[PDB]
């Protein structure tokens, strides 16, 4: 942070929160760009990975500054734009994670992005050691929850609506649709278990339809849907809550 | 409209003064021009 010694001093710290600032923006043009087509080609996911690599360990640097409670780290990164390209990342995932999710082809892109997502929650919770009740650092990721309140509502609507997944599959009420052990249920037992269940509305309904692909029998395997989504939920969403 | 003579002319800011409505990136407001 401060070469005290030296006649000159240079914040790398500040460095790098405008590099990840540099990375937000150019990822968020990027998802512009495939904002409208439908599937993400393989270059496009080979870019988006790489891209994703950089920014994981841009965060995890920063991470490592600001955790053992570094007091001038933390007060440097409060008074930085690390607070925008928080902000940047949030609209990403949030709309990505829908994006990415009706098609099968781009499960380990899902993945990284989650795996990124995962390194930000982290270096925020990093960014709140030490924070003693009604602290500023607080009040301000508070303030940058507001300002990023759709996104943060979309993404925990996706952990919810992932998550539930797992109990309506193991409800003995799903079991009487398919009380034999194959465990290939049809795409219709399938909706009619969606309205047994009454927690997953129309919409939740239809978009779970859309995001589990079938056989040409119309019968999807429940396992491989649920080992698909849920764990990956288990798995990051702990840091959000 | 002068503002450097407001001692001598009062200026007339009623017709100067605007409003910044929205702010939106250039991908996002070609995506609105395409809608």
């Amino acid at each position: 942070r401060t070469q005290t010694g030296n006649n000159t001093t240079v914040n790398i710290i500040i460095s790098t929160v405008d590099y990840l600032l540099r990375v937000q923006e150019s990822i968020s043009d990027f998802y512009w760009y495939y904002s409208g087509k439908d599937v993400i080609d393989e270059q496009g996911q080979r870019n988006f990975s790489k891209a994703i690599q950089v920014a994981k360990q841009v965060f995890n640097t920063l991470t490592e500054y600001i955790q053992g409670p570094c007091t001038g780290n933390q007060q440097s990164l409060a008074h930085s734009r690390l607070w925008d390209a928080v902000v940047g990342f949030l609209h990403v995932f949030a709309h990505m994670q829908m994006k990415l999710s009706q098609d099968s082809s781009q499960i380990e892109l899902l993945k990284e992005l989650m795996d990124l997502q995962k390194d930000m929650v982290v270096m925020l919770l990093s960014m709140l050691e030490g924070n003693v009740v009604n602290g500023t650092i607080g009040k301000q990721m508070v303030d940058m929850l507001v300002e990023s309140s759709n996104n943060v509502e979309m993404i925990l609507k996706f952990f919810d609506m992932f998550l539930k997944l797992k109990d309506l599959t193991s409800s003995d009420t799903f079991k009487e649709y398919d009380p034999d052990g194959k465990g290939v249920i049809s795409k219709r037992d399938f909706h009619k278990a969606m309205e047994s269940h009454k927690h997953y509305t129309q919409s939740e309904t239809e978009f779970l339809l859309s995001c589990a692909e079938t056989d040409e029998n119309e019968t999807l395997d429940y396992e491989e849907f649920v080992k698909r989504f849920h764990e990956p939920a288990k798995d990051i969403g702990f840091n959000v809550a | 409209e002068s503002t450097s003579n407001s001692k001598n002319v009062p200026p007339d800011l009623s017709i100067c003064t605007f409003v910044l409505e929205q702010s939106l990136s250039v991908r996002a407001l070609q995506e609105m021009l395409a809608n």
